[PDB]
């Protein structure tokens, strides 16, 4: 039940912060909807010093990490919405846009998460 | 807050059978335009064809001479909000 | 925006919170592939694709369960935050085989999964 | 559930100033293994280094001739619930 509500408490922070960064600027660049991505490159950069800050911290509460990982970064980060976004592209006949929106998803979540690993690893002495 | 509707439908090309059509894209991700076009005076059947979301120009043949036609474009667009829905069509009156 | 906020918060929940379930309960049977991960973005990629054609034929249903079921629902339960941590960690095993396969997998996979969904209610109706 | 301890660690050869060690990994995604060795007698230095999560075989160097070491190793890992997180772990006496 307190892993629960670290996983509702932070999954509803996350989800909250996705709907109004989506709504807000979306339809600014819809090639590429900069409000998902920012949300993905966001959660992904938060994964990654939450990688290297919690591992030099082993006797943190499961709590505090349990919020920010599968709470916060889950409800933040989203694999469904940036899945209609190629799909509908796909169906549009725009190949080029959903072919740069999946390299640009993926392999820039994966650079924020080395970003927020190595910026911590670097900082520790 | 923005528009799914295209803007400035005309008539760019025509004969007495036929007419070529353009539009300027709404600025969403467009995955079709429907087309239809019917007689302006309403006791004939409108008929409609859709175009990929790359085309912004359609031919619409097989009409009569010196009819008055009514033309319409809408989208099937993907949003956020919406997902896939439809716009508003825009339309205009052209005399083969 | 406060009734909006209910749809993403309550969908938004359920779906982390399987999530979480899933991923404790699935993800260290296959560590090379974490299935329970796995799973969740393919149900969310499946839902989200039934959602984009079903909510096309009902333009008339309530923003409150679209909102509900998209941003809330599938973007609570599907990830690209743990997805990249999986990948990153494979990565820093020098498990680049099983890297380059979960990003396949996971993408090709959750397309798939978006279309069948379309598709599958396309064909219905 | 998963134990994320290694399995089965033993001197694989030998010669007087060091060991050949090998081990069973664990069934989770090990970043790298943490060897330590030190003299058994007493309070010698125990000393470390890491060894890269592909690999399951070790060399340790420098050792006196006719000591006996503690060998232990333990992994660092990746889990779902712990993240990045370090093992309890398994460790052997060996005379060289
Ligand atoms: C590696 C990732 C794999 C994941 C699987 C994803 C599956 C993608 C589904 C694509 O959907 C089709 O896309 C066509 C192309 O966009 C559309 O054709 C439309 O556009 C064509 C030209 O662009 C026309 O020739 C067609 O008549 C017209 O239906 C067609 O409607 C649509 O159903
Ligand atoms: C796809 C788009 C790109 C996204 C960004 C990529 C980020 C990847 C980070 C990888 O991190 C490194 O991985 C190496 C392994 O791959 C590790 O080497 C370790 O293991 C090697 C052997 O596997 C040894 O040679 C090294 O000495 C030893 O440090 C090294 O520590 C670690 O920092
Ligand atoms: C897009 C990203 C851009 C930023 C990149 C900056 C990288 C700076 C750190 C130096 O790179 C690696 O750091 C690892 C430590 O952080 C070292 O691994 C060492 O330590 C690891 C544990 O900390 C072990 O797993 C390895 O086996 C061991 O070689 C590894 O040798 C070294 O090459
Ligand atoms: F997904
Ligand atoms: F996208
Ligand atoms: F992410
Ligand atoms: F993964
Ligand atoms: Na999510």
């Amino acid at each position: 039940i307190k892993s629960l509500f670290a996983v509702i408490i932070g999954g509803s922070v996350g989800c909250t912060l996705r709907w109004l960064l989506s709504t807000k600027f979306n339809s600014l660049f819809p090639n590429l909807p900069p409000g998902t991505l920012v949300v993905n490159l966001l959660a992904g950069l938060i994964i990654g010093t939450a990688l290297a800050y919690f591992l030099r911290q082993p006797h943190l509460d499961p709590f505090w990490k349990l919020m920010i990982t599968t709470g916060l970064c889950g409800g933040l980060s989203t694999m469904s919405t940036f899945s209609v976004e190629v799909f509908a592209l796909l169906q549009a006949g725009n190949y080029i846009w959903a072919l740069t929106s999946v390299l640009v998803h993926v392999i820039g979540s994966l650079i924020m998460t080395a970003l927020g690993f190595f910026i911590i690893t670097i900082l520790f002495a | 807050s923005v528009s799914s509707v295209p803007t400035k439908l005309e008539v760019v090309a025509a004969t007495p059978t036929s007419l070529l059509i353009s539009w300027d894209a709404p600025a969403v991700t467009v995955v079709h335009y429907v087309i239809t076009y019917g007689e302006t005076g309403g006791n004939s059947p409108v008929q409609e064809f859709t175009v990929p979301g790359s085309k912004s120009t359609a031919t619409i043949s097989g009409l009569k001479p010196g009819v008055d036609y009514t033309i319409t474009v809408y989208t099937m667009y993907y949003s956020y909000s919406d997902l896939y829905s439809y716009s508003s069509p825009i339309s205009i009156n052209y005399r083969t």
